[PDB]
């Protein structure tokens, strides 16, 4: 630890060339460290070809923030790579008709041919959007996600959006979300956040119809991995809160317009949706605050501290909800703590989780030697030093090159991360859970979801077939 | 809720009562949903005849593609060499996107890389990502060959691929011996089959036009082999399998399957077998250079005819009984080899298998999709099953390609209710089967949300799918089956008629119902 | 009726109106059936606790046996060498059974004969049956070698097979020199794999031991392999081939794969392949023996070392990664030859499959019947994928061999809900699945009777059959699988694994219901 | 050619030892429509000379398998060793209406499972340990047949002693067989066997009932054992007639229907060689009269639904011409879409004791042309009435062996074979199209205009399928 960590670090680093050794010392860090501006720098522009993790910020619109939400239709806007790579890779579970009231894990898209680069996707996307209402009738709005082309070649959607917006009376929001802006999927968080702000909050301002309660409340930040909001939601409502909308995971247009009217503002992922909860408590006053449902400990302390905002009915029946699940998460670290108690892991993925599942970690005895981001901020990295222990490594938007070696000196008994990652450790004999999908596993969220990671992280830990990758002859 | 000894998943954890009321009151509460039974008369709608007229009047959108962009199949082409890297100069989030996309249907790693291409790039182009790209790629990853193509944004502002590899070998941030093929791979011309074309020819191009004075065609006595985009490991396997039966001398020319299917012994390797580059400055020296894809082959087809003088044969994808018999007497005849007797015994244990399962096979209507060369393939041994292909669609074919599988459907009576459809998409499809239903789907993973779709207006009317095809993402292991030769066909074969035997049997298991024709013998 | 375009089997046109009508009217008017609520009842009674202990309490009935009688088992064994004809001393009704039972199986032609003993041979014994069947069947189908044993009528009444065919070749039916191999394979005594243990004793009996003095352990270099029952194609191939991989000189001493698939070419071959005789004279010259199903091979283990002088190994059945880990270290030892990379890397490759596809494999529970071999195998290879066997069924095995099997699952934390059942059928099974339900049955054709009785007392409570075994009669061409080594385990981890993923997906499916986790990634 | 079909008989006999050349020469014949004696062209229903590869069963077979086995809602024990049970499990599709295990039990195998302990002390003592277990186990079994098996009368037992004391002590019928395989020369026996069951032990069991209301036009269908559905088939026919089936023996069939039939008034024999037996008994005892007829194709069907029809009154001929008239432009349908893709083309058959000669219209319904057929145990009186059926100079065998059978194909070269599952992939893999005539390849129903449907639907696939033209490489 401590010398031992900066040493592997250097040590991996002399491979590279003198330019993007320099730049890659400035991303690689060991955890007065209340400031991440003085041991890390973050969000950057990548180095080119040493082969980054990292997304687009079409991805960071099109596929975290605006896909999800379940009665609306997305448009792809471009050629076909970006709208099929991105079909239902994402488990933003919702509950829907799929084709005539919901449209998720379908692919819509404009398909752009030569001749549309040639003279414009402007009139192309205006008879897309006819098509849409001819064949969907049921959708209540409409997205134009646009793909790398868009703005390099001029086009005009914020034009076609507004023109047909009038002539449909529909929603239809212009995202500009094109690959080339930004450095990462965090520029798309922001400008879909943006894009919401303009085009959809701002519907029901003057619209007081909804009849509001004192304990009305919005997640924010939650797309429902396996479920993930839901596991949390009846978390929420059984401590007698009204979950008026939840944001994309499960969402619903008719959800995101009322959210102006709730109390208070949820916000998990931090990093995606800070921007838009700023804002409502700038122009609706509404506060927000962070919480955690990763772990019994973590959704513990965050029941009562979302509690400690209201009154005391709702601080009353956040014990009652501590007391009806205590049992529960008690057998579930009884059974699997012993399994997994002493055991290292190693981290790395988007921009909240690397740091909001170390409590449910150690809550079964687990030790978090490593953690990263892809595109996380400073702000990011401060509340990630409060949470990684001390001598730890700590890593921003990482090379494969650098994983793997790190990897090959620490030695942790698993990892965390995506699926670009999975099978590169499985073939070095190193348990691998995909934190991005929960490996087509979940929910994580809530106590019920403790049990689920729980049984993940041991089935996978445990698993016979650890003990097989040498065979006896060598 | 949960128990400890029986965990619930998202299934069937969300079914409970709690969960269940919960969602109810989320929906009436805030949703602002239609009706149930407005949904349920706008789905009736999208089912019926009328629906698909309009369905089909489509012009500008697309919904539920069945093809990727061509820089995918040109990253899946240069995997197949030697220690080679992929690199793709434009944006990063494609090379995101193309690496999982392999990821999940090979359950495996994908190697790729690419030069992050910003905003800047836009008003200045991309050559210092070119420079520092290739000299990171080539000091930390050690490939021994980087294989370039392009975004669709370092198309659009017209990057010089060409003049930006060759400044960074002048300026010496590459070594100028260091083989950087290269290869322009627009994503909105073709699809990714057409980045594959691309690609391959542009490897082609950098290891022999240059150098084509001291080639003699033939002196190698060669057979060269070009698969195109290829998906089933058992595909590459069964093609060198039965030339060296044959004792055919041959090069397989792009050949992935080593990377796409190393061992778990403890150790990650990033590179494991490929085309090496002296097989690709050797190959004008073949005999002739077969294409197993001819339909996404035509710009490597001009160039090695062109360049290579080689006279490419006229021979369909290996699919099926009479086009692996055209395959192997093709093959015989150029390398002067006869075929032995273990590829016409081989042949005969596939007939006799048509023999055993003609009963179940005939007259079964199928709906299917893919790309060119496979959708053909799939056509002809359909129609020599006693099968019909009614719906046969293919997102990426052309004009001339729908023509050459017309011909195929004309000259057999199996073809006879058959539509060739091109540029249509698995929306369209989903039509296809509501309003002219069929028995079963052989497709991709896309096509479970049809069958979704078809059980939803009922169980009479569900369509089961079979996955054939790419990608293959809800089932395990897949990828390592074969779809060529002989023994691609007995697999086919036997899948085909198990879907059928399995779906009677669900059928029939109704107790006193409709179990009088549960047979234990079928 | 029917409608011409559209010809109804009778899977639906029974479901028409004017059938069903019929169909009641037959059952109200003469059939006398017990009311509909009296049959649920006793449906309800017979999936209880309560019902299975009553059925444990059998001694005397059995219902739905899991196992065949003896001489199947031994024409199955002289199917495996050359030119050889099978021959049941006895009576014609099982010779027929006997071929239908393998025709059904294996989709193909079996010869086998019978001398047809009647009600009078039954008083005066078979002699003269026999003198004239050996005379008949060589003559007409001219073998190279009839291998003889015994319908049970022949084993009551007592005839002497040995003194038979001496007094056959004494009279001159039969030239003396013709080679006539005999066992006694009683239908009342153990099972089908008995009778392939008995012929092959017989038939290694008679090349051999009157031929020992010329004998060396080892000379030629050689391993013997002895497969026992064994009804996929691809498990005697794979054998061969990994000792073709391994370079060692090996003797497959009964070997039918060629008979079992031949070419369909025109004509009709009633022999193929198989061990030649003089492989059989030659088999004491080999370095060792090795039983790949040493469970029903003990007589033969017993003359393999009380005459041929080998040290039989003991190694389990080749299946799964441990065994096969085991068969090819043990074959390393005896032949000298190292463990090539080409089977190493298929090992990996088997490893990692298993990494992948651990998360849905594991914890899932298992139902299995099957022969003694094939069972065991198949507990340790779900062992070492995370399943749990739970009911493990083995009508024909013993105590022994019971002992063997609950020792593996305690070495296992997977084998903590596991039970061994020998002696009980099917009906008992029926009794388990229903009682401590499992996820899935792994067993044969009639395994789907099971399934039929669980989805009728609910979708909830069906447990779908996974065909693995013998015999299979309702799917087409599973006999050509593999099941033996790291092949074998590939194939049969990727059913399993995609059984579990079919399955989800079939609970999935509903509309706005549960489709919420029929993710396209799995 | 009939010198040629008689030079081709001696050919193939060439082959045998003189024992065997003697007997086989006195089953192969040509027919002559000069002579329908049987008595002078062929010899039937003899020994199978040993080690010639019999296409045969055993008396077991024929009355487990054919007669016994389908009766639904009784329990049937395989009493004996394993084999025999397992062997013939769900084998035959003689098709029901029932919950199987709970009050049908057609495809499930009951059986004593013989050890060597049952061979020494006897088996009597097991199997009424088995009767009471099967009472326990499966209440709702309205009766118990006991379907000996090789071994029990060899060692000496009494099935009829048991079922005699089981039966007293439970009231319940309990049916002794003695249908050992080595009984006989074929399934014949056990047909026969099985018929005499039937009589002594079920049929009269109603002798004295006065309940059961007798109409005009009750009726049985005697020998259909539903493969597939066929005697559904041919009761839809029968029914809409104006007549009411009482009773179907075997298929689809219950004990009680059995214990019926004496109250019929006609009784409709399909299957002459199996049920013959029973209906002579039943026309001697409870004088009803029997008649043969045949639903294979439309013309044989038409001619036996009015033959049938003119048994009774003139309301029954009335709606036999209603039927008549409502399938014809259906069946019509059928011989417009395929006679056409069959006609002129040649077949050979080889079946077991009624399908050789009762299917022959139907192909000539579609035009094809019967150019052999035999059976595997047929008497002399069904070869008298195949001798009206096949045409001149064709050739005929009984007990044909696997060589001969092969032989005779190779010569002949007809372009459809109709035969059973151990013949299916011999000559399949001779290129010859084969269609099972046992289980209908898993098709069927066959009988009644319905299954002329499937049957021409199933004869066009399997003869102009493409596979057949594939048998060649193209390099060879
Ligand atoms: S939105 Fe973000 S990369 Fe906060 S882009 Fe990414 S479903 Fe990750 S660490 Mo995929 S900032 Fe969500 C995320 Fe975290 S797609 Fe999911 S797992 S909690
Ligand atoms: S009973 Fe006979 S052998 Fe008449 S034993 Fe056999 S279901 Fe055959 S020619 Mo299988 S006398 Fe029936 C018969 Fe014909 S079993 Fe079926 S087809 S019409
Ligand atoms: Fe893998
Ligand atoms: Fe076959
Ligand atoms: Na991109
Ligand atoms: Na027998």
């Amino acid at each position: 630890s401590r010398e031992e960590v900066e040493s592997l670090i250097q040590e991996v680093l002399e491979v590279y060339p003198e330019k993007a050794r320099k730049d890659r010392n400035k991303h690689l860090a060991v955890n007065a460290v209340t400031q991440s501006k003085k041991c890390i720098i973050s969000n950057k522009k990548s180095q080119p070809g040493l082969m980054t993790i990292r997304g687009c910020a079409y991805a960071g619109s099109k596929g975290v923030v605006w896909g999800p939400i379940k009665d609306m239709i997305h448009i792809s806007h471009g050629p076909v790579g970006c709208g099929q790579y991105s079909r239902a890779g994402r488990r933003n579970y919702y509950i829907g008709t799929t084709g005539v009231n919901a449209f998720v894990t379908m692919n819509f898209t404009s398909d752009f041919q030569e001749k549309d680069i040639v003279f414009g996707g402007d009139k192309k996307l205006a008879k897309l959007i006819d098509e849409v209402e001819t064949l969907f009738p049921l959708n209540k709005g409409i997205s134009v996600q646009s793909e790398c082309p868009i703005g390099l070649i001029g086009d005009d959607i914020e034009s076609v959006s507004k023109v047909k917006g009038a002539e449909l009376s529909k929603t239809i929001v212009p995202v500009r979300c094109e690959g080339f802006r930004g450095v990462s999927q965090s520029l798309g968080h922001h400008i879909a956040n943006d894009a919401v702000r303009d085009w959809v909050l701002g519907k029901r301002d003057e619209d007081t119809t909804f009849a509001s309660t004192p304990y009305d409340v919005a997640i924010i930040g939650d797309y429902n991995i396996g479920g993930d909001a839901w596991s949390s939601r009846i978390l929420l409502e059984e401590m007698g809160l009204r979950c008026v909308a939840q944001w994309s995971g499960d969402g619903s247009i008719s959800e995101i317009e009322l959210t102006p009217k709730v109390k208070l503002n949820l916000v998990h992922c931090y990093r995606s949706m800070n921007y838009i909860s700023r804002h409502m408590e700038e122009k609706y006053g509404i506060p927000w605050m962070e919480y955690n449902f990763f772990g019994p400990t973590k959704t513990i302390e965050s029941l009562r501290a979302i509690a400690a905002k209201f009154d005391e009915s709702i601080q009353k029946k956040c014990e009652e909800v501590i007391a009806k699940y205590k049992p529960e998460w008690e057998a579930v670290v009884a059974k699997y703590r012993p399994r997994l108690e002493g055991k290292r892991v190693m981290l790395y993925i988007g921009g909240l989780r690397p740091r909001h599942v170390i409590g449910a970690y150690e809550d079964l005895g687990m030790e978090v030697v490593g953690t990263g981001y892809e595109f996380a901020h400073n702000d990011d990295y401060d509340r990630t030093m409060k949470e990684m222990g001390d001598s730890t490594l700590l890593y921003d938007d990482v090379t494969g090159y650098e994983f793997e070696e790190f990897v090959k000196r620490i030695k942790p008994d698993l990892i965390g991360s995506g699926i670009k990652e999975k099978f590169i450790f499985q073939k070095m004999g190193i348990p691998f859970r995909e934190m991005h999908s929960w490996d087509y596993s979940g929910p994580y969220h809530g106590f019920d979801g403790f049990a689920i990671f729980a049984r993940d992280m041991d089935m996978t830990l445990n698993n016979p077939c650890w003990k097989k990758l040498q065979a006896p002859w060598e | 809720s949960q128990q400890v000894d029986k965990i619930k998943a998202s299934y069937p954890l969300f079914l409970d009562q709690d969960y269940k009321d919960m969602l109810a009151k989320k929906r009436d509460g805030f949703e602002e949903k239609y009706p149930q039974d407005k949904i349920d008369e706008v789905f009736q709608w999208t089912t019926t005849k009328e629906y698909q007229e309009l369905n089909f009047q489509r012009e500008a959108l697309t919904v539920n593609p069945a093809k990727a962009c061509q820089p995918l199949g040109a990253v899946l082409c240069a995997l197949g060499f030697e220690k080679t890297m992929p690199y793709v100069h434009g944006s990063q989030g494609c090379v995101a996107y193309f690496r999982s996309y392999f990821n999940r249907h090979f359950r495996e790693p994908v190697s790729c890389v690419s030069d992050s291409m910003t905003e800047d790039a836009a008003v200045f182009g991309g050559q210092q990502n070119m420079k520092d790209g290739l000299q990171n790629c080539k000091a930390t990853y050690k490939p021994d060959m980087i294989a370039v193509s392009t975004t669709c944004m370092a198309e659009v502002i017209g990057d010089d691929l060409n003049a930006f590899i060759n400044n960074s070998k002048k300026e010496g941030f590459i070594p100028d011996e260091f083989p950087v093929p290269f290869a322009h791979t627009p994503a909105f011309v073709g699809s990714h089959v057409t980045g594959w074309d691309n690609m391959f020819e542009g490897i082609a191009r950098y290891f022999t036009l240059k150098s084509m004075d001291d080639k003699v065609v033939g002196s190698n006595k060669k057979i060269n082999i070009v698969p195109g985009f290829e998906t089933y490991l058992g595909n590459f396997r069964v093609i060198k399998r039965m030339l060296s039966e044959m004792g055919v001398g041959y090069s397989l020319l792009s050949d992935p399957e080593e990377v796409l299917d190393t061992p778990a012994d403890g150790q990650f390797r990033m590179y494991a077998g490929g085309t090496t580059q002296e097989e690709m400055k050797d190959a004008p020296n073949a005999l002739n250079t077969v294409l197993l894809q001819p339909w996404h082959l035509e710009k490597t087809k001009k160039f090695v005819e062109g360049t290579w003088k080689h006279e490419v044969p006229k021979l369909n994808i290996p699919m099926g009984l009479d086009w692996t018999d055209e395959f192997l007497m093709k093959v015989s005849e150029i390398s002067g080899q006869p075929i032995p007797a273990s590829l016409t015994k081989e042949r005969g244990r596939l007939v006799d298998m048509m023999t055993d399962s003609h009963t179940w096979l005939h007259g079964k209507r199928f709906a299917l999709w893919g790309d060119p060369d496979f959708v053909m393939g799939l056509v002809k041994f359909l129609l020599e099953l006693g099968c019909e292909p009614v719906h046969i669609l293919c997102h990426n074919g052309n004009k001339r390609w729908k023509k050459a599988v017309d011909a195929i459907l004309a000259a057999s009576p199996y073809g006879k209710n058959a539509t060739v459809y091109i540029g249509k998409d698995l929306w369209h499809l989903r039509s296809l089967v509501f309003t002219d239903k069929p028995d079963f789907m052989i497709g991709n993973s896309y096509g479970k949300f049809i069958q979704r779709d078809t059980l939803h207006k009922g169980k009479e009317f569900e369509v089961p799918l079979i996955r054939i095809g790419f990608p293959i993402f809800d089932r395990h292991h897949l990828h390592r089956s074969t779809t060529l030769g002989y023994e691609g066909a007995m697999q086919i074969l036997t899948t085909l008629v198990n879907s059928i035997l399995e779906r009677l049997d669900e059928e029939t298991r109704g107790m006193q119902a409709t179990d009088y024709n549960h047979d234990l013998v079928r």
